[PDB]
């Protein structure tokens, strides 16, 4: 929403309601990988023992870390694309 | 010999009949509850042993929550900021004629 | 008995009858037989196989380390 309302980014995309189209297919992207995700390895909770004698803890084993820092980059990805925009203006 | 006590063992004393020998204490993930015990038992899987090793103690879970001095206050940083949020919602709504909003 | 384990006593029986028990951490045993395993002295710790004792170990920030 902020990167649609910046000085020059929603020009480009029109004549290719059209903020919410873009507000709506980042989203969808985003969607879309977490539901691959689950799908293939869902990351679930997990007794770790091996750590003390004594106490144990409760985690929760994320998965591959290749999908928590996909998340992660492809936010990214995006407040870079909106920083370098509102910089030149 | 003198009886070994519980959470003990016996030991063997070398060329002496089996009638006489000693004690000797049970390692720490082990405990013994009864008294001239030959070996000591082994606590179960999510079981531990107590200081004296007579019983097995259930261990102590540890886990981030609500009632811990960390978790508090990160909670009350999470209803600041709803709080703020809904505030400025709130006035844009309210003001929703002015020609800056 | 091997080298890695103690001597155990079977209930009702004379003392040439016995079984074999591993020693714990911490401790050690060299010998054909043995009635007890021996402690291991201090800033020592025994192997994986509890055949003989090994010194510890000492961390901390090297220079020549990698990092
Ligand atoms: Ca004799
Ligand atoms: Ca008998």
């Amino acid at each position: 929403c902020i990167l649609v309302k910046t000085n020059r980014v929603l020009l480009v995309f029109e004549a290719k309601n059209l903020q919410f189209l873009l507000v709506f297919l980042c989203t969808f992207m985003q969607i879309v990988i977490c539901v691959i995700w689950l799908y293939t390895a869902p990351p679930s909770s997990y007794r770790n023992q091996e750590l003390e004698d004594e106490i144990i803890f409760i985690t929760c084993h994320e998965g591959s870390l290749m999908a928590l820092g996909f998340l992660i980059g492809y936010t990214c990805l995006l407040a870079a694309i909106c920083f370098f925009f509102a910089f030149k203006s | 010999s003198r009886d070994c006590l519980a959470g003990t063992r016996k030991g063997i004393i070398e060329g002496e009949p089996t009638c006489c020998f000693e004690c000797v204490e049970c390692p720490d993930g082990e405990y013994s509850d009864e008294t001239d015990a030959s070996a000591c038992n082994k606590c179960p899987d999510d079981f531990w042993s107590n200081e004296n090793h007579t019983s097995c103690i259930a261990k102590e879970i540890e886990f981030l929550s609500w009632t811990e001095p960390f978790g508090i206050a990160l909670t009350l940083f999470a209803v600041l900021g709803i709080f703020l949020t809904a505030f400025v919602l709130g006035v844009f709504i309210k003001f929703r004629n002015t020609p800056i909003v | 008995c091997l080298a890695g384990t103690r001597k155990g006593i079977i209930e009702g029986e004379p003392t040439c009858c016995f079984e074999c028990v591993e020693c714990p951490d911490g401790e050690y045993s060299d010998e054909t037989d043995a009635s007890a395993c021996n402690k291991c002295p201090d800033d020592f710790w025994s192997n994986e196989n509890h055949t003989s004792c090994i010194a510890k170990e000492i961390e901390f920030l090297s220079w020549t380390e990698p990092f």
